[PDB]
């Protein structure tokens, strides 16, 4: 009678509401700062606590798929919230998937790629003009961009950052029915015309289900050997890297099976060899 | 019906002498215009490639120690150059 | 720009989740529904790549705690195992109800139960909105 299920409909899932356009400020004067600055130090302050919570409940997997944009210019101190995470990834072995951000909201701006011009820093630094955060952690969060459910990049919608590290599935999106109980596969935008829902946020929660089952078959490993597993499994883009997708589309069944070696990723020592000539005959 | 019992065989294993089939290859093919690939596997005394063209395997040089780049390659009859 | 740098001495004390704040809600719930001419006898087309029917001989992942830090999510007799841990938007909120209509998808996306026959849970004390 309906053919939809989740990912892992063994896992338990602990919710905790961080984040939501419907409530405001019941003293709207701020002071000094202005209004708008004002709300993303409330939001930065408020992350850091969330996560720290949630590590200390038990949680092994981390799903964040709301995140913030910030300009390159006027950069907020995010010292709480880099600690918070550090703790969370080391001292509690949780892996933490958040999602790339996507171009509808409100600040968020498409980044530039890799420039052929500059071989110095080949995912492109410097050139940065906004910051997604916590995104931004790439050596203890694993960031999530979207493809198309033929395996095309959706360039349009999603911010192709230097932290991106993997990509899944963002479109055709079904899911359980608030406030009834049935599916749904539409939302009423502002004015009466149903509005359809896509993005990263979506492409996030795949991945976040893939991580549950790969940390249940190996149990030894830690969080940072199970992030290995799943990166070295992906089906490359046609530059090995690309700050569109990262390291790939994800592949469940070959992380769950291949013998992916433990250690880090290595490159060779030098690339020649010898030519071994033919003797002559006299 | 509680018991799955599926993977066993119905008979006693033909188990092949490696030392007669010292190689095997996992081979997938598929027809342009169908739906599904297809996937089997193969052992023999040498390599399936016709004994004349033997000759003609190309040995590449291996820079990756790590045990996932091939030591050679071949490139049989209807080949593809450019692939997806 | 260069990349972060962190202090791990200004991690955050813990204590029980509230908002810096106080706050009231300012708007009405959005609404949800089903767009013209969908049959959800067929499988999601994002359900082939991940290949799950040949995924799950391994188990269901069975015993993993999940933590969906987002808008909330509202209960369903599909989510049998959901756990309140807090709100830091509303003073007094378990964080179990979903306004903004985005939780509930994220979550029901990775662990809704497949159909049955029978519902595991007939109970329905779903609170109001």
């Amino acid at each position: 009678p309906d053919a939809f299920s989740g990912i892992a409909p063994g896992v338990e899932i602990i919710s905790i509401r961080q984040s939501s356009q419907a409530f405001g400020l019941k003293d709207p004067y701020t002071g000094d700062e202005d209004p708008q600055t004002a709300q993303k130090i409330d939001n930065v302050e408020t992350m850091a606590r969330a996560i720290v919570h949630a590590a200390n409940m038990g949680a092994s997997v981390i799903n964040i798929s709301d995140v913030m944009c910030m300009s390159a210019r006027n950069v907020i101190d995010q010292r709480a919230l880099g600690a918070a995470v550090h703790y969370a990834a080391v001292d509690k072995d949780a892996v933490i998937v958040a999602a790339a951000g996507d171009g509808s909201k409100k600040d968020c701006k498409q980044n530039p790629i890799f420039d052929p011009l500059q071989p110095d820093d080949p995912r492109a630094w410097n050139a940065v003009t906004t910051v997604v955060t916590p995104s931004w952690f790439h050596d203890y969060v694993l960031t999530v961009g979207a493809v198309d459910a033929n395996g095309q990049p959706l360039s349009k919608m999603s911010i192709a950052g230097p932290w991106v590290s993997i990509s899944a599935p963002g479109t055709d999106v079904v899911g359980l029915s608030p406030r009834d109980d049935g599916l749904i596969n539409a939302i009423d935008g502002p004015d009466n015309s149903l509005l359809v829902p896509a993005g990263t946020s979506f492409s996030a929660a795949i991945v976040s289900g893939v991580a549950a089952l790969v940390r249940a078959k190996f149990p030894e490993l830690s969080a940072y050997q199970i992030i290995n597993r799943l990166i070295h499994t992906a089906r490359p883009p046609a530059r090995g890297v690309d700050n569109q997708v990262g390291y790939g589309v994800v592949d469940p069944v070959a992380a769950l099976t291949w013998d992916v070696p433990k250690g880090p990723a290595e490159p060779p020592k030098q690339l020649s060899a010898p030519l071994v000539v033919p003797q002559p005959p006299a | 019906n509680r018991l799955d019992l599926s993977a066993y065989p119905d008979n006693p294993l033909e188990v092949v002498d490696i030392r007669e089939h010292p190689s095997t290859c996992w081979w997938w093919e598929r027809t342009a215009g169908e739906n599904r690939a297809r996937v089997r596997v193969v052992s023999g005394p040498t390599i399936p490639v016709a004994a004349t063209e033997m000759n003609k395997v190309v040995s590449l040089v291996k820079a990756d120690t790590s045990g996932r780049q091939a030591d050679q390659v071949y490139f049989g009859p209807d080949h593809a150059n450019f692939v997806a | 720009i260069s990349p972060p740098t962190i202090d791990p001495g200004a991690l955050p004390p813990d204590g029980p989740p509230g908002p810096l704040a106080p706050m009231k809600q300012n708007a009405y719930c959005t609404e949800v529904g089903v767009l013209p001419g969908t049959d959800f006898q067929l499988q999601p087309k994002y359900m082939e790549m991940l290949n799950l029917n040949e995924a799950w001989q391994f188990g269901r992942g069975d015993g993993v705690k999940v933590a969906v830090i987002d808008t909330g999510v509202t209960p369903h007799p599909r989510l049998p195992r959901l756990i309140p841990g807090g709100d830091y938007v509303m003073a007094g909120g378990d964080g179990l109800s979903d306004c903004d209509a985005h939780g509930t998808l994220v979550a029901s996306m990775i662990a809704a139960v497949p159909a049955n026959g029978a519902v595991p849970l007939p109970s329905v004390p779903r609170r109001p909105v």
